[PDB]
């Protein structure tokens, strides 16, 4: 998951805005 | 907008950044 | 432990760090 | 919620605790 | 994105979220 | 400059853009 | 509460929030 | 020590509490 | 350097980027 | 002490040395 | 002051710290 | 530069002064 993805490869700030409420 | 290399705490930083009053929820796989 | 004034992304740095694994909402409309 | 425990008043890791999922 | 209000250290930390490799300036007397 | 438009006011990710290099 | 990975800046951060008014000691070996 | 210990393994809160005043 | 207000956690941090390897000690009743 | 100084007031890092160990 | 090992977001805080209300340029080559 | 010297070696406050406005 995105937190996976962030730490080891690389994300957007587009990517974590689906985990907003 | 530039790609991110985020980890640990960083993470929870940019979340509260991007989401603000709307909220959030962190949820790691195990 | 103690009691905290926790504003902003200061409490998310302390959900954080009390939650770790588990992960948490951060939800201020609730 | 969470803001008026911890942000207005006061708050302990304790309570912190009721938002982990 | 939200509207946030951003302070003192905070908003540095946002302009490095924000343009990372392109880079910023911090300029509060302009 | 930035301190008016987003601490003492409020300032969106985009507004945040301007100050890039 | 949960296990920590904490590293440089992020420790003295975990015990501002555990220790608050009662203050701490930061002292790394060597 | 602590700091030596939280970053090279891991740590708990409790811990942590040994360090304060 | 400059003369900053420093509060709460940025105080900490603060002190541990001036101190590092020296140490340092938190004590705000003091 | 140090809040007094630092926060209250404005302090330099020079006199947050003085907590250094 | 000690020697700093600074990255990232850390590097912009310490920036932050040194420089204050004199602002700073944050110029990371590639 | 410093980004990448204060990262990839280490460096001073005084050296982080040079980038001051
Ligand atoms: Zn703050
Ligand atoms: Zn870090």
């Amino acid at each position: 998951g995105i937190v996976e993805q962030c730490c080891t490869s690389i994300c957007s700030l587009y990517q974590l805005e689906n985990y907003c409420n | 907008f530039v790609n991110q290399h985020l980890c640990g705490s960083h993470l929870v930083e940019a979340l509260y950044l991007v989401c603000g009053e709307r909220g959030f929820f962190y949820t790691p796989k195990a």
